[PDB]
């Protein structure tokens, strides 16, 4: 989180937190009922953020789900929204968290490794999390949407 | 009578090993260790020999 | 030297030299009158103590004389002589520095390399030394013998 | 090392579930009492010379332990104890401001007994300074804050012995 | 003091050296030995950090 | 197999192979 | 900031533990809290610095490195 | 500043600026109109600060000021109330700043060398910053004098 | 390594001076800007790869550069002037936010120039490059936003070239 | 490094010469100056930080180098100059010791005129600043010693200017 | 670390003797096996990435493992675990090239067992993951070489239970 | 190649080529003929080789020439079978020099990274470079197609 | 770092070429060698010792260099020729073995000119050496075998000059 890296960061330093830091993590902490706003919307609707991602993506790349991609079948694609649902659910925690430290130090570390491993294409998954962002931006008012683009942001960006 | 047994022995290990480093590793400081002995070049054309 | 040693390790340690290590260096620096008289000892005698430790050297060894020596022609033989000189030369710098510094640093660091390189045997280098002892330590008396034997058998050291 | 919030949601991680009322409940207290961490983290940073020199001069001063056999003897000695509970204020300051005690068993608890029983350090005496630290900031920086302060000091101790 | 004896028969530690002249794979596998040094494990390839 | 089959012939006959250098070197 | 020295530092220790070769004469960037130590420990193996010369400095600064 | 120490941050870790460190440099850009007002508060009334600050400072520590002190005398005093006005205008600068990196990185790293090398007492001039935080956030409302507490208590941590 | 801030700071401290109503307009002006600066961050932050990789596509492919014989022949190449252009975004994104480009002539152009001269890369083509780059950023996050950018994509040039 | 002794070996070893009687004639100069060399250095070890800051207080204290846009401005700079100088009556003090000046060459003027011109350190000020140190030793331990002191300090001087 | 070879040697060597008929006959099973050896380690060679992944499609994929709560769970713990089958596979091919198990409780089985119970790696689950590596890398380099390869397989998995 | 990598591997060891490696380089310096033939034999049919892997690939992964793929139109076909033939003339050149190192050194380091940058899907490169060698291994010896195999088998182990 | 082979193939690669007739000619000459190159280089590994100090016997010895005032005098300055011969010796014979003399300037004649300008070795007196070196071995090995050391003796001795 924020208060994890500040005091990480001082930790090194063999110093203090600096009172930089001090209000950074004064105005995380104020900032954390929107926080915890945003993390009600994307809890609530779950469902139908899944159900029309999944919709989208593929409509958008038919391929995966024609015979010969990863995930053709009944049990293929219930684990491919299965994982789009991880995926939310790290994206609510770094929401909460106030910083991907959840998101990255949970579920993408090693993900190219493990998606190759699984014989996925990454930048399907890529564009799963574009369509789950455009779903839940589209749920939300302009800063909410902004604040939770921000981790949808950066879990398309740690993709590729 | 005992040396000139072994050096066949580290011979025939080398040999079989493949690598003549069990011969190095063994008779490179030997030359002192049997100089206050005895003869060294008896002991070059023994195993010339 | 003594001081050398002194200001070196006090270089180290980022500090000025103790009392202890500047009371050493008073008591070498006292007493570098009696070295100055005999290292003036060793270099008047030196053709003698040569000759003599070489005619000893080739009593206890023979062999380099002899076909398939290093001793066996005339050139050879001569640079045999001057190895000699070269290292009773060290030895009255050895005296004079009242430590092992200078001797190490220009004749010791690597013999064996050297005289590997070369075809001559290091065991006939310590039995060569030990002759030069005995040879110069002939030439002086007890309170300066005290002082100049240690150094051939610090040669003796270096050379095993 | 993790906070009140990594924590949280590392339960609810662990669990694979979302965040319930219970998990936002406890999120809540967190952002209501990190104000409050924080001015007193400040106020720490403030006298951290000052608290040690008091707890040294309520507890270990002029007792047998600054006197020739003791074990805070030398200046050696004496220098490392200072740093010993400095390490102790500031380690006690990231556990107030993280609300959670598990940099403290990770990062000063991990080696510490074994360390100071083959030392020969005494555990009681460094107890009862770390006691008189928790005395004296609870004084400097209030009750409450003194108390949330002195919990993560009697985990220190706790480990300690 | 080690003798040469036991150096020479020894389990010989490859030395990853980085020159500026060098081929390129090479200095990807010296920076690959300098990873797994400093990390006791590759930790690229691995997590691609 | 042909370094095994010269380790062989080295084994079983290094008796007069000591025999030859006794008497060549004593 | 970060000064790009020139130096050549002989080891004076290769004969007696035998080791193998590293190429002396090197030229690095060395960081401005380090470079102390660093100049010391060439002064201290005996090495002579060829050049030495601030690269990212501007210097006369106060904050900001 | 926090922009600074924001960017060196994320650039160790070869990342951009995430998030929660890109709303913290909004949070500071939305509070710098309040941070300006401090400082022309500060600012402006610096002849009072520094003159009310220095008679707290004799009046607790008349030692220094005492023949035998090192601020006794009139140039003297005057060299140490010319100290003070330094420190105030650090404070000035880690007030706009948003961060104690002016402040450190400047008037902060070898204080206790230098007046050491002066043969100053520093818990005087801790002293002395006290006085001058009395002085200032008696002269402001609350969160502005918390806000500049906050600097002048880094100043006094930092000397002891 | 210094923002709008700290070279005001630092040019009121070389003059020994306090801030005086110039340097309050121009952190005034920086305090305004800064909001714009932020959210075109955010925006490049965005779409990394995407500018890059419609960079490389405007300027460098289907030339001779990417055809045996050029610089960028090899996929060792491809990834290491993807890197380089990556490298050139990233920087210019941060001397965006910092409003000052001394992380650009301490960290990106200090050896710049030698290392693409001795390793032969041609200094020419990576301009174009980073001009394309900057054309589609400030597509991208618009005219000022975009024009904040430029300055500093035109100084990453300058100083190349 | 070499004190007198080394270099007499030396000498003699370059020309492959034993040591005549001028080579005895310089080490019983320096086994006579020796005794006196050694209190001079004890009574230096004694006053390192008096000196220096006597030399401050002499030459670069209430100038303008200590003002705002001097080079001894900052605490930081300050505590470096401080360093600075301690670092040359140490090695002054060596040089003495020795009875040669080939460390002062080896280790403290190799590369020094570099690292303050690409610093901006003034060498003008610090000369002055040296000049002031020897001439505070030399009240400090005398005639001659200060004189055998300042042999040194000059060639200090010398190469840095 | 030693082959079949080096072991003889040594048997040989410990007792004193020469190379007897007993050493002349193991030498030349393990020079009749060592084609096969190396004609299996260039199969497994062209296969590392296939096989791992695999195993894990056998055995740890769509348990309780990879889903919440299991020590698999994580990207981090899925890239460590298939971390730790490449280096079984990679160290049962050596152990297979030399004919001598003693790198692997040289180097794989020497903390193995300490370390996955510290971090709470569960043994029988990658046991079960060897157990299936080694089904699926029987099943391609065929049944003596697939035998000589599990033979590795079941001394790592009867080291780690 | 051989000698390069076994050059290198004795160089970091601080020592000579070892006889074993002495004599793996003459057994490869004997073997250069064969590897001289299995290159003209894919040298001499790289048309056929390329267009009938560009048509089996094609046939069995359509997506990519329908409209929404990398390979879509004339000059974007083009292209790809372009890509085919770097790599059959990277085989070539793995297939003389005895080792994959001019193959990986030249087009297997940053392939991940280009494709990804230019939007292409890996797998198909794979199954494109399958249908190269199943083209290429149908066209000779037994053994030839073995050696051969052994450099395709590296390429497309190398993309996934 | 390349031997004839891979200088051969980085030809055609930055044609973008495939392996044409005058490619398989250059392959097939190298192909040719191939075997007089690994009985030359067994031969150099046989003696390197002996062609070391039969070198030094050639040129350097009871020359000046080696008395008083040379740069070969002392013990250490002699083993560090000894060393410096055998690097020349040893990388002679791996640019022998490759075909291609790439390592000698990218790891002995890279930086030997100005570490051996400021150390003060004779860079004439090394020639010399390293010529005696090469008749030496030319000796040893032959007609031919000598010639092809010698081609990278001269290079050696090209780069040093
Ligand atoms: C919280 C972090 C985290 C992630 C991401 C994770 C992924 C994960 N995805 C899996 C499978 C999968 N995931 C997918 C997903 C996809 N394939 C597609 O084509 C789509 C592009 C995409 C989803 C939209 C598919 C098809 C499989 C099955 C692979 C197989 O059966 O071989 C499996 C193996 C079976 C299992 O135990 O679930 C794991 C562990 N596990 C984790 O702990
Ligand atoms: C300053 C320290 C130092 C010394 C002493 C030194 C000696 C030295 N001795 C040499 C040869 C030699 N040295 C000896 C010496 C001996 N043979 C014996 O049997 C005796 C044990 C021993 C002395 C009596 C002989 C016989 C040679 C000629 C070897 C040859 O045939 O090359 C050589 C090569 C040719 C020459 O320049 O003379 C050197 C450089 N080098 C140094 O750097
Ligand atoms: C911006 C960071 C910064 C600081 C802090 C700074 C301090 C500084 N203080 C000095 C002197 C001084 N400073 C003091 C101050 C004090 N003595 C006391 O007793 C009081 C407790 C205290 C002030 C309230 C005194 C007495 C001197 C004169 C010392 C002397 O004359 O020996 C001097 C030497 C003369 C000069 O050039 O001004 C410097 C450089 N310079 C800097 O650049
Ligand atoms: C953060 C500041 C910074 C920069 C910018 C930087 C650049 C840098 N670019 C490099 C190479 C490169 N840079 C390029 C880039 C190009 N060549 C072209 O033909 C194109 C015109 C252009 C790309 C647009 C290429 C192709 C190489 C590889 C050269 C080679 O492998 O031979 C190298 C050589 C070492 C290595 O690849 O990893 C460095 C150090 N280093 C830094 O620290
Ligand atoms: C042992 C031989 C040796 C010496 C002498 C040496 C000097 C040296 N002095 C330095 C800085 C300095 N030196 C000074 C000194 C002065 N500036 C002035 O205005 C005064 C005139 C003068 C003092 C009398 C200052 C102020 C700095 C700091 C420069 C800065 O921080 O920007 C630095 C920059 C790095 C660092 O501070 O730690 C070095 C390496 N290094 C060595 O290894
Ligand atoms: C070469 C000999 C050798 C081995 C084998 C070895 C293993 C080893 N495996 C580790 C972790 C691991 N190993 C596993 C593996 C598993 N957990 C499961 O659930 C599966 C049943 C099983 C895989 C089949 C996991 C998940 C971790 C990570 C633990 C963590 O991050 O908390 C670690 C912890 C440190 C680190 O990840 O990088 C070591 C040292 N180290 C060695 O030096
Ligand atoms: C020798 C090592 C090496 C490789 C591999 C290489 C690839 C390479 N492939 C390119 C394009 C391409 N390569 C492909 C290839 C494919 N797309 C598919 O769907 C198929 C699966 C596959 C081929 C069978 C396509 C479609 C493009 C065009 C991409 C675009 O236009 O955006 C380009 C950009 C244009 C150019 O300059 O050619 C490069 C540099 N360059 C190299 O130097
Ligand atoms: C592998 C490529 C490579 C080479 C060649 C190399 C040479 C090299 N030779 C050196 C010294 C030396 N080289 C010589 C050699 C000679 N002086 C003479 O008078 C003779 C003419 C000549 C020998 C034939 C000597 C005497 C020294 C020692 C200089 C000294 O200690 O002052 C040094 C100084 C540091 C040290 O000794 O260990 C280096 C780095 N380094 C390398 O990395």
């Amino acid at each position: 989180s924020i208060v994890t890296k500040s005091i990480v960061n001082a930790d090194a330093e063999a110093r203090y937190l600096s009172p930089g830091e001090l209000d950074r993590i004064k105005a995380f902490v104020t900032s954390g009922e929107s926080r915890l706003r945003i993390a009600e919307t994307l809890t609530g609707s779950r469902e139908r953020i899944i159900k029309s991602a999944g919709d989208a993506l593929f409509q958008k790349r038919p391929d995966v789900v024609s015979p010969g991609g990863n995930a053709y079948g009944e049990e293929m694609t219930a684990t491919c929204l299965r994982d789009m649902d991880y995926y939310l659910r790290l994206i609510t925690y770094g929401v909460v968290a106030g910083d991907v430290t959840p998101i990255e130090e949970i579920g993408l570390v090693g993900v190219r490794e493990m998606y190759k491993s699984l014989g996925t294409p990454v930048d399907a998954v890529a564009q799963a999390v574009r369509e789950m962002k455009a779903v839940a931006t589209g749920m939300m008012s302009g800063d909410d949407a902004a604040e939770a683009g921000a981790y949808f942001d950066y879990v398309i960006g740690a993709m590729e | 009578l005992r040396d000139m047994a072994w050096f066949l022995r580290y011979t025939t290990y080398a040999i079989v090993a493949g690598d003549p480093s069990i011969l190095v590793v063994n008779t490179r400081g030997l030359k002192e260790v049997i100089e206050n002995a005895c003869s060294i070049p008896a002991t070059i054309v023994a195993i010339q020999e | 030297s003594v001081v050398s040693q002194v200001i070196l390790r006090a270089d180290d340690e980022l500090r000025y030299p103790s009392s202890g290590e500047l009371s050493g260096i008073k008591n070498f620096l006292a007493t570098g009158a009696v070295r100055i008289r005999i290292a003036e000892a060793l270099a008047d005698n030196e053709k003698k103590i040569v000759d003599q430790a070489q005619k000893q050297l080739f009593s206890i060894h023979p062999e380099y004389r002899t076909s398939g020596g290093n001793a066996a022609t005339t050139k050879q033989y001569n640079q045999c002589l001057r190895d000699y000189g070269w290292y009773l030369r060290l030895v009255t710098y050895g005296i004079l520095a009242g430590d092992k510094d200078p001797i190490e640093r220009i004749g010791l660091i690597g013999v064996k390399e050297m005289y590997n390189a070369l075809g001559v045997p290091v065991p006939g280098m310590v039995d060569a030394i030990r002759c030069l002892k005995d040879a110069a330590l002939g030439v002086l008396d007890s309170e300066e013998a005290r002082i100049a034997a240690p150094y051939f058998d610090f040669i003796t050291q270096a050379m095993s | 090392m993790q906070d009140a919030i990594t924590s949280v949601i590392n339960s609810a991680d662990v669990q694979g579930k979302y965040l319930d009322g219970s998990a936002m409940d406890k999120l809540k207290a967190y952002f209501t009492t990190g104000a409050l961490r924080v001015r007193a983290a400040s106020t720490i940073s403030a006298n951290a010379a000052a608290i040690v020199k008091e707890a040294v001069a309520k507890s270990l001063l002029y007792s047998d332990v600054t006197r020739p056999g003791g074990n805070m003897y030398t200046t050696r000695r004496y220098a490392a104890c200072i740093r010993d509970l400095d390490y102790y204020l500031r380690y006690a300051t990231y556990a107030m401001l993280a609300g959670d005690p598990s940099i403290l068993d990770e990062r000063v608890l991990n080696g510490l007994k074994e360390t100071y029983n083959s030392l020969g350090v005494p555990v009681g005496s460094t107890v009862q300074a770390i006691q008189a630290m928790k005395e004296v900031t609870a004084g400097l920086v209030g009750a409450d804050a003194g108390r949330e302060m002195g919990v993560y000091f009697d985990y220190i101790c706790s480990g300690l012995s | 003091q080690l003798p040469q004896s036991y150096f020479n028969a020894a389990e010989k530690r490859q030395k990853f050296v980085m020159k500026p002249g060098l081929s390129a794979l090479e200095k990807n596998s010296v920076v690959k030995a300098a990873y797994r040094q400093i990390f006791e494990r590759d930790i690229t390839r691995a997590y691609s950090q | 197999l042909k370094r095994l089959a010269i380790a062989q012939a080295i084994k079983l006959s290094s008796q007069l192979i000591v025999s030859r250098a006794a008497n060549r070197i004593f | 900031r970060m000064f790009k020295i020139t130096a050549c530092v002989p080891s004076q220790s290769r004969i007696r533990t035998q080791r193998e070769l590293q190429n002396t004469y090197f030229t690095k960037l060395v960081p401005y809290d380090n470079w102390f130590r660093e100049q010391q420990r060439i002064m201290k193996m005996g090495g002579k610095i060829v050049k030495v010369q601030l690269a990212t400095g501007k210097p006369g600064t106060n904050t900001g490195l």
